[PDB]
RNA sequence: AAACUCCAUAUAUAUAAUUUUAAUUAUAUAUAAUUUUAUAUUAUUUAUUAAUAUAAAGAAAGGAAUUAAGACAAAUCAUAAUGAUCCUUAUAAUAUGGGUAAUAGACGUGCUAUAAUAAAAUGAUAAUAAAAUUAUAUAAAAUAUAUUUAAUUAUAUUUAAUUAAUAAUAUAAAACAUUUUAAUUUUUAAUAUAUUUUUUUAUUAUAUAUUAAUAUGAAUUAUAAUCUGAAAUUCGAUUAUAUGAAA
């Protein structure tokens, strides 16, 4: 709590570099969680079973 | 309440035709917000069976079309 | 303690009259017997209504006052137990004794 | 009694208290800043009040919109509801409800209270 | 054959017993010693905030009348005070019975080495 | 210096009571490409760990309030029995069996 | 009105302390309470000196919840491990700075009205801070001085005042005449149109005639500095500060009082609180070398780091929040070379002597006298109070009727 | 749990030929999951069944074995599995901090080309 | 049918290199009770007996499932399925919007409340649970804003760990302690007073109205912002300021 916010600012951006991480200072919507969430698309897709089944 | 961040809820609309020749825009989007530019126009609004003939003014900014074109008929009781 | 027992086992009424739906001509009011559970229950609630027409805010500070007038012999449930006890002494005839 | 721009209050009452609960507009965080703002500590009741102090409240209730200023600018904004012909107009116009609660039960309070005239 | 081994004082003569009450479990070290009490590190008064459980937890000491004979390491986990309480009732109880076998008819006829089996019931 | 600022960029992924460091990835599609991956920036933290020419954060103290964290949602039993309770004398004494010594010579 | 003069309308914590509950206990002879001879009271009950007594009440060295109802006047048992071994350490150590801690209820305001004890018997001024919250919590009326730059209150400076009077013998505060002079206006109701101003003149008047000064609400905060000022410039009379429940200030860094940006005021900014802390920081240095700060905290306020990590029983934790941690207050209590004397839990002894008392007090349940043997009902209230608790024994005695 | 018990059995039995020193079975809490429903088709919401399912779980752990060693026991435990029986494997490598030669998403991709296409590209025209 | 069972409970063995830790546990197997024995009393079909008490042994005190018959031609053709009969450019199929949310009265079932054996704050070396959930995810810590030293609450930013006896949802809550609490002049304040000092006593001021709605209650409503979604108008959730009905 002592530690002074540029100090503290320094290692946020140093620690996001080496982890490859975003870093947004400011707190702007970016959006970065719409291009992050999993793609359910397969799971949704296939609910009533797989079609080529021998008929 | 839409989130203002987010902006409009802009809906494709011929509005182009209606201000270089005055014609009325039928539509259903029903959820459409009015937008400034709309102000002046005439708007047809589905409310589910007819389509309410509306003018849009100043005070109307900000509303979606859904609010002026009423869907259900007033209760009336057989007293 | 000793006083809180000594006023639940004089405030409390050795008998009680109950009525008996007995018959389809009218019920009959016999007395009957109370154990102590049901006599400590009889007294209680004397004293706890009593209790409430106290002026303290705090329940324990009604109460304490109401079993402190109770114990120095001043309580206005003695009367009820009178009055119960009438009762039972004019329907001693009412009795079945088997 | 003490008697801040025509309220009566009753000695006893806590001011901060007193002042959300007289005054139209004013609740519990605007009438601490009131406090704060006039050197009134936080639990001072009203019959302790002088009268400079009487009068610096009434001057700082005097430069807000409180009482009938506050209580036009809901009536007209009601009012704008209706001009405008908005579904949510007409339901202040019919005495219903104006935010989404069904009417085939309950729906008393807004039959009371709900009118373009409201309190 | 049997399957009971006589219970016997460890190295450092304590007698280990554990006790179920509810969802609660205790598990104590009871040691000749002069009434000296811990409930999972911490003083009874601290750990145990109402008098009825630790009176609870003093009673099989009190029916041997051996309350200032025994140090008691108590440790619990699980359910409330009044299960964890009567949990180390329960096991004070068991334990006690290796340091004089002649006093369980006493033990059992007090109620302290009776597991309650009562716990919250599913409505059927 | 080096180990302390080494903790410092780990953050969270670093455990002081257990001294354990543990970053996991799924984020490609084959277990080989993310075992690279967490390798390679194994790599850039030691190193950006070891040069010490511009910042050290010597000033910046370890933060472990991540750590406390986790340890609220632990059942934590740390106690033992008192040592000066023990009573070694009142344990039972081995008693003398004739036939088992017997049947050992 | 539905409330008689005597009705009891309090609650029950109020009413007991209120209600002069104890005038139908007992009269009991006991030994009186005197630290140069303690040999001959140690490990036993004893009553204080009528002058003792008299000094404490005015101190608020008894509060309420300490079960002082049931005897005719509040005793103390002498102990060596708390009693003893506390007052001996205030006696040699050259500091004098204490802070006194332990488990909730174990006697820590027991401890410090023994200490007030012994500094009225060794002719020592003592002020007294019983209930700090009293300053913190709002309810009082506040006003910024310029001259002072802190924010006095002056309906608390005006109590203060006057306990410091009625509780300490006149005759050590006639003996310190004035070191310089003073003027203050005058609020005396007899006088107050005729004379503008009262002025204290040095080496003609004393400390106890400028307890007496009656001040505008305004000027009481210059009187306040004043006496501390001439309580800690002069050598003769030994000054004895105390401070009950300290660990609300610790634990409450921002009083309820809000400035006029609606922002609530630091504890610091007020006198009282930085009065307080200038005394255990050492910045107020008392001239006299027997002077003392005894600071005691409560167990009923919130607990956090701050005083573990002014005491040294935690390395100090940078990340942790202001509202657990206040690293101003520590250090102020490290520059004072504060040191800790934790009141120890009562062994099975003292427990026997306490129980010895109360049966002759006349205390005691009939459960715990008649068919019960002397030594299973000490072993069984040394258990049931978690071997020592002083107040958890006497509810085991007193308020366990199950 | 039968299949489970019995198939473990046979793993440990495996792996003392192939040299693996190897634990357990160690039992592991047994998940319960629970189903209720309304025994009528259409009405009646008064009388309701219940209906579970258990997940036996058994946790055997390997030591001081070769990585070629673990391979072959997966392998041939693989080759003869049980019916309903399911198989979890952890392996755990030690390495050295540094290794030779090592142990763009689809959203990405189209927000570039959309950012690209006309109907945005006329937008961003400054 | 009952029992024999299964669960719970007690105990034993096995398993865990006791850091997936809860060994005070997990879950496989086995054992146990439908308890047993002695004595006195009262009844008996009086005997090798029941009801009772007393003593002794014991952890032992609770549950589920367990099938046959018939009826109401009771519900369901709207979970799906069958006959008959009807529609086949429409009674089938798709899209957009609307409705299922309307409102006089009436009924069922709930929630909240109408204050002092009860409501509100605060409690960080963190009082004390169980059962569940997390690959169509659970989301930590931190930072920013509301917003104030900080905490708290809400959201944003960022996305640590964990696809799990490991990490997360999640520091359970009540309890308990302290403080506060309208009606209530049972209060508060100014002086003086005390051997009740967080308090007592005295004298002044502290309201009027008032069978009544407060610092109880939180319906209704204004404005601003936020969350999910392609979309919140009819018709969703949350927050802030203000509103503060009935009871
Ligand atoms: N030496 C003693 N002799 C007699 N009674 C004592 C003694 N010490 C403590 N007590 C009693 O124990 C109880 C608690 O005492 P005290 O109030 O001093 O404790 P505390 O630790 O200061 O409490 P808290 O944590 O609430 O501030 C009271 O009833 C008190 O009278
Ligand atoms: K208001
Ligand atoms: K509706
Ligand atoms: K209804
Ligand atoms: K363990
Ligand atoms: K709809
Ligand atoms: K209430
Ligand atoms: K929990
Ligand atoms: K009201
Ligand atoms: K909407
Ligand atoms: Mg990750
Ligand atoms: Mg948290
Ligand atoms: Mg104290
Ligand atoms: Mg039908
Ligand atoms: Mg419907
Ligand atoms: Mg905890
Ligand atoms: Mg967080
Ligand atoms: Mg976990
Ligand atoms: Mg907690
Ligand atoms: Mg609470
Ligand atoms: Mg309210
Ligand atoms: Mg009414």
């Amino acid at each position: 709590m002592n530690v002074p916010k540029a100090r503290l600012l320094k290692v946020a951006e140093l620690s996001a570099k080496i982890f490859d991480q975003n870093f947004n200072p400011s707190g702007i919507r970016t959006g970065s969680k719409i291009l992050n969430e999993r793609l359910k698309g397969p799971s949704v897709a296939s609910y009533y079973g797989n079609p080529d089944i021998l008929k | 309440s839409r989130s203002v961040w987010k902006g409009p809820n802009i809906v494709p609309l011929p509005i182009r035709e209606a201000m270089t020749k005055g014609t009325p825009i039928r539509t259903n989007a029903r959820a459409a917000t009015i937008l400034p530019q709309f102000v002046g126009l005439k708007f047809q609004i589905h409310n589910g069976k007819e389509y309410v003939p509306i003018e849009i003014s100043e005070d109307m900014v900000g509303h979606k079309l859904g609010e002026f074109a009423p869907t259900r008929k007033r209760f009336s009781y057989t007293q | 303690i000793q006083a809180l027992e000594k006023s639940l086992d004089e405030l409390a009424p050795l008998m009680m009259t109950k009525t008996f739906n007995t018959g389809v001509a009218k019920a009959s009011v016999i007395p009957v017997p109370l154990n102590k559970r049901q006599r400590n229950r009889i007294a209680w609630n004397w004293i706890v209504q009593s209790a409430n027409q106290r002026v303290s805010s705090d329940f324990a500070v009604r109460l304490g006052e109401e079993l402190t007038a109770i114990a120095k012999g001043t309580s206005s449930a003695f009367e009820k137990r009178d009055q119960i006890h009438k009762t039972a002494i004019a329907h001693r005839a009412y009795i079945q004794l088997k | 009694v003490v008697h801040i721009l025509g309220k009566g209050f009753k000695g006893k009452e806590v001011i901060k208290i007193a002042l959300a609960s007289k005054f139209y507009g004013i609740g519990k965080t605007t009438a601490e800043k009131i406090c704060s703002k006039l050197g009134l500590y936080p639990w001072m009741r009203m019959h302790q009040l002088s009268e400079p102090q009487i009068m610096s409240i009434a001057s700082e209730l005097s430069t807000m919109t409180i009482e009938g200023d506050a209580r036009a600018i809901v009536k007209d904004n009601i009012a704008l509801k209706r001009k405008i012909g908005s579904y949510s107009g007409m339901r202040h116009t019919l005495h219903l409800p104006v935010r989404g609660q069904h009417t085939r039960n309950n729906a008393k309070t807004a039959r009371k209270l709900n009118k373009i005239d409201r309190r | 054959s049997n399957n009971i081994k006589i219970k016997t004082l460890d190295e450092f003569g304590r007698s280990i017993a554990v006790g179920k009450r509810k969802s609660s479990t205790a598990k104590v070290f009871v040691v000749r010693g002069t009434g000296e009490i811990l409930v999972n590190g911490r003083q009874l008064n601290d750990y145990f905030l109402k008098m009825k459980d630790r009176e609870s937890i003093m009673y099989p000491l009190q029916v041997i009348e051996s309350v200032g004979k025994y140090n008691i390491f108590a440790t619990t986990s699980g359910g409330g005070p009044t299960g964890q309480a009567e949990s180390i009732m329960h096991a004070i109880a068991k334990a006690l019975v290796v340091f004089n076998p002649l006093l369980k008819s006493r033990l059992h006829k007090a109620g302290v080495l009776t597991r309650d089996y009562r716990h919250v019931e599913r409505k059927k | 210096k080096s180990l302390h600022k080494f903790r410092i960029l780990a953050r969270s992924r670093y455990d002081h009571t257990t001294d354990i460091f543990k970053m996991s990835s799924d984020k490609f599609e084959h277990a080989s490409q993310n075992a690279r991956y967490l390798h390679d920036i194994l790599q850039r933290l030691l190193a950006e760990s070891k040069d010490l020419t511009e910042d050290d954060f010597s000033d910046v103290p370890l933060d472990t309030r991540h750590t406390i964290a986790k340890s609220l949602r632990k059942k934590k039993r740390d106690y033992e029995f008192p040592e000066h309770w023990k009573r070694p004398e009142d344990a039972p004494k081995k008693k003398f069996d004739i036939v088992d010594q017997l049947l050992s010579t | 009105k539905r409330v008689t003069p005597g009705s009891l309308y309090k609650n029950w914590t109020n009413t007991t302390h209120t209600a002069q509950l104890q005038q139908t206990a007992v009269p009991l002879a006991l030994p009186i309470f005197n630290f140069d001879d303690i040999s001959k009271t140690l490990n036993k009950v004893v009553s204080y000196s009528n002058k003792q007594y008299k000094s404490l009440h005015h101190l608020g060295s008894f509060k309420k919840s300490q079960f002082n109802e049931l005897f005719q006047k509040p005793v103390c048992l002498v102990r060596e491990d708390a009693t003893n071994s506390f007052l001996k350490k205030l006696v040699s150590h050259p500091v004098k700075k204490f802070i006194i801690t332990g488990e909730p209820g174990v006697g820590k305001t027991v401890l410090l009205s023994q200490a007030h004890a012994y500094a009225v018997d060794s002719k020592q001024i003592i002020i007294n801070i019983s209930y700090p919250e009293l300053f913190l919590n709002g309810r009082n009326d506040f006003s910024y001085d310029d001259d002072l730059k802190l924010f006095i209150q002056p309906m608390y400076l005006k109590k203060l005042i006057r306990k410091i009077l009625k509780a300490n013998d006149p005759a050590l505060l006639k003996s310190i005449e004035l070191s310089k002079d003073y003027k203050f206006s005058n609020a005396n109701p007899k006088n107050a149109s005729v004379k503008p101003f009262v002025t204290l003149n040095k080496t003609k008047n004393t400390v106890l005639d400028l307890l007496s000064v009656m001040t505008h609400p305004h000027n009481r905060g210059k009187l306040m500095k004043a006496i501390i000022d001439e309580l800690s410039v002069q050598s003769k009379v030994p000054i004895m500060f105390t401070v009950d429940n300290f660990s609300k200030v610790l634990t409450t860094a921002y009083s309820a009082y809000r400035n006029t940006e609606n922002k609530q005021i630091y504890s610091l900014d007020l006198q009282m609180g930085k009065l307080m802390m200038d005394i255990i920081s050492g910045e107020t240095k008392f001239a006299n070398g027997e002077s003392s700060t005894i600071l005691a905290i409560s167990g009923v306020d919130r607990t956090n780091k701050t005083l573990p990590v002014a005491l040294g029983k935690i390395p100090v934790d940078p990340y942790v929040t202001r509202y657990h941690y206040e690293p101003k207050f520590v250090e102020l209590l490290q520059k004072g070379n504060v040191t800790e004397f934790e009141v120890p839990k009562l062994n099975k002894q003292e427990v026997n002597e306490l129980i010895d008392y109360y049966k002759q007090s006349n205390v005691l349940l009939d459960k715990d006298i008649t068919g019960k043997k002397w030594e299973n009902l000490i072993d069984e209230k040394y258990f049931l109070s978690g071997n020592g608790n002083p107040r958890e024994l006497l509810k085991s005695l007193v308020l366990s009727h199950r | 749990n039968e299949n489970l018990d019995f198939y473990s059995d046979f793993i440990l039995r495996t792996g003392y030929y192939l040299g693996i020193p190897l634990t357990g079975p160690k039992p592991l809490p047994t998940r319960r999951e629970r189903w209720t429903v309304i025994k009528s088709p259409f009405v009646h919401a008064k009388s309701k069944e219940n209906f579970e399912r258990h997940t036996h779980k058994r946790l055997i752990r390997a030591w001081d074995t070769n990585p070629e060693v673990l391979q072959m026991l997966i392998a041939y435990i693989t080759k003869h599995s049980m019916a309903g029986v399911g198989m979890k494997c952890n392996f755990f490598q030690r390495s050295e901090i540094s290794l030779d030669l090592g142990s763009t998403s689809a959203v990405g991709q189209k927000v570039l080309e959309l950012l690209d296409s006309p109907d945005f590209k006329k937008h961003l025209e400054k």
